[PDB]
């Protein structure tokens, strides 16, 4: 007689949870459309030196005269002639695809090209210390205030982002939406586990994983449809100040109450649980005395993670794998623009695609195996992420179509290593061990853009690692044991056991 | 220093051939940039071909591509480029440099194609 026993007794199924679980896990479009905006407003058009305004052009023969020729035909994107000199009247952008973007406004092409991936690095740590922090303070403070904090922050750090007046401005305000972001992601899932039974866990992963998909291609479509940055930041994050607005409605979890060691406020939530469900004699049946005869059980770290040998190896390859995936993926989506194609189109192929890859995870899962599932899928995109990488650019359509298969492998990877962490570890230090391959998963995706950065002493150098990254990660990860069997771990003495029964 | 003395200037009737070349120093030809420009009287600084790093392929202009030949020479530190059927057009200083925009270039060597 669990409190689960008590979140059945009204409802479970009811009106009540199911508005709450779509207006909680409404917003995670926008957060995708956040996750992937600074793909999306930091495209580098063609651009070169703009020529002083001592001679005229018109006597110049065309803007060429006074523009070396690239390898492509292109002018030279830096430097340029003395009648050399580099760029020192700014650049020229064309605008016939791109009208404009960060790097179009601010002129951050050459010798301020380590300035674009700079931002989206200091997004991810932004996303890694809000994650870390704000888990600490919603565990300290609560689920609802939290979320409500996450919806304010992240609205108006979106705004006062998008009107940026310099870059550091923009960087510092990117650092606190990535903040908001990963919080209201974290507890959002928290909360919707929270609130919702144990038989609808799975139900309420599987509609995260259809939002964050959707998203994305509410992302491709919204960015087809404002082609500015500004513009597109504000139709974007803008959705979120309603968000706050009508986020004071929510109803937070009663077995945080519980766990906070205050029950009163659990038994007010149950029978405003019970008024919404419209159910009142069973919400009435609810008392006092009734709460600690059902939750006895429920009312009665990373050190003694790390301190077990063993324990720490398994986590060592966890946090690997982990690192791996996320790198992997955030090198490999935020490249949109050297597949010589429109980036809307290739983004909803990714939406599309995204789900696909979900349905063939869940089969070899659950029907053929974990293990060889985490390999196929994590080395063969590493594979077909490496040969894009060294096919040329004269071909489009096969490298296009290679990182669309490239992508559903690393979702498909995502799933088969989130089932694996919370699968292996023992209950114990599950949420640790979540928490920890989170966090890792955060960094790797720091990593990443740091990695891309480095693409100017060789063109395919970041695109080399990306894909050898998960190779090494297979490699080392080869050694964990299988999983399918039904017996799961839950203290740390069965561990060696298990060990020691393969 | 890096020193680009050029020759090959003269008067040749249309459809002759001679060739072209400047006396590059302190690199070799198959390591950098390289490339020729032409400006005729009244005309721009025209880019006529390319060069990269060990020989990398050949590549011309729009007025220039199938009617011109470059060809490069690794003994000497210099590029022996020849032209046949000399466009009447083509009445221009020819220039080398050291890079896709560089900070060293040749003097310059006027050459006449008359009729």
């Amino acid at each position: 007689m669990a409190f689960n026993d008590l979140l059945k007794q009204v409802g479970g199924v009811g009106r009540f949870q199911l508005i709450q679980v779509t207006m909680v896990v409404a917003p995670l479009l926008l957060m995708a459309s956040h996750n992937t905006l600074q793909n999306f407003t930091a495209a580098i058009p063609p651009h070169h030196c703009r020529p002083p305004a001592n001679a005229n052009l018109s006597k110049d023969g065309g803007l060429e005269a006074w523009l070396p020729l690239d390898k492509q035909g292109q002018p030279e994107s830096c430097l340029r002639f003395t009648s050399t000199e580099p760029c020192i009247d700014g650049w020229v952008y064309d605008n016939s695809t791109f009208p404009s973007t960060i790097v179009t406004e601010w002129n951050l092409v050459c010798s301020h090209r380590a300035f674009r991936q700079l931002a989206q690095s200091l997004y991810m740590v932004g996303v890694l210390l809000g994650a870390m922090v704000f888990g600490y303070l919603a565990d300290r403070l609560g689920r609802r205030k939290v979320l409500i904090l996450n919806y304010l922050q992240t609205a108006v750090s979106g705004t006062c982002a998008a009107y940026a007046p310099n870059y550091t401005v923009y960087c510092v305000f990117r650092l606190l939406s990535g903040m908001s972001l990963a919080s209201i992601a974290i507890n959002c899932m928290t909360l919707n586990v929270e609130w919702m039974p144990i038989h609808t866990r799975a139900y309420v992963g599987t509609l995260i994983g259809y939002v964050y998909s959707l998203g994305q291609f509410l992302l491709a479509g919204i960015a087809y449809a404002v082609p500015h940055w500004r513009h597109l930041q504000l139709v974007v994050s803008v959705p979120f100040f309603i968000a706050f607005i009508y986020s004071w409605f929510f109803i937070e979890s009663a077995r945080w109450y519980s766990s906070s060691g205050r029950l009163d406020l659990t038994l007010r939530a149950l029978q405003r649980v019970a008024r919404i469900n419209g159910k009142q004699e069973e919400g009435a049946k609810l008392s006092i005395e009734v709460l600690r005869t059902s939750l006895q059980k429920e009312l009665t770290s990373a050190m003694e993670l790390l301190r077990c040998p063993t324990l720490r190896h398994l986590f060592l390859c966890l946090s690997m794998l982990w690192f791996a995936t996320s790198f992997a993926y955030y090198g490999l989506v935020m490249d949109l623009q050297g597949f010589g194609v429109s980036m809307y189109l290739i983004q909803v192929i990714f939406g599309a695609v995204d789900l696909p890859a979900k349905f063939v995870c869940f089969l070899v899962i659950n029907s053929m195996g974990r293990r060889p599932a985490q390999m196929a899928s994590l080395l063969l995109a590493g594979i077909c992420i490496l040969v894009n990488g060294i096919i040329p650019k004269s071909h489009t359509i096969i490298r296009t179509s290679l990182a669309v298969l490239g992508k559903g492998c690393l979702a498909s990877s995502f799933n088969c290593i989130f089932l694996y962490t919370g699968e292996l570890y023992p209950t114990v230090i599950r949420q640790t061990g979540l928490g920890m391959g989170s966090t890792m998963a955060r960094v790797g995706s720091i990593v990443s853009p740091l990695v891309s950065m480095t693409a100017e002493f060789y063109p395919s150098m970041p695109l080399f690692i990306f894909g050898a990254v998960p190779v090494v990660a297979s490699a080392v990860t080869a050694l964990l044991p299988e999983t399918l069997g039904q017996p799961l771990p839950d203290t740390v003495q069965d561990l060696k056991s298990r060990s020691r029964g393969k | 220093q890096v020193q680009l003395v050029e020759s090959g200037g003269g008067l040749v009737q249309a459809g002759g051939s001679l060739r072209l070349s400047c006396a590059a120093s302190g690199f070799p030809v198959k390591t950098e940039w390289m490339e020729w420009y032409r400006q005729a009287p009244g005309k721009e600084r025209e880019w006529v071909a390319a060069i990269w790093s060990y020989g990398s392929g050949t590549r011309y202009a729009d007025s220039v591509k199938g009617r011109f030949t470059i060809s490069r020479d690794n003994a000497k530190n210099t590029v022996y480029l020849q032209m046949n059927s000399l466009k009447p057009e083509d009445t221009a200083v020819y220039y080398c440099l050291v890079r896709v925009g560089s900070w060293y270039h040749g003097q310059g060597t006027q050459v006449t194609v008359s009729a």
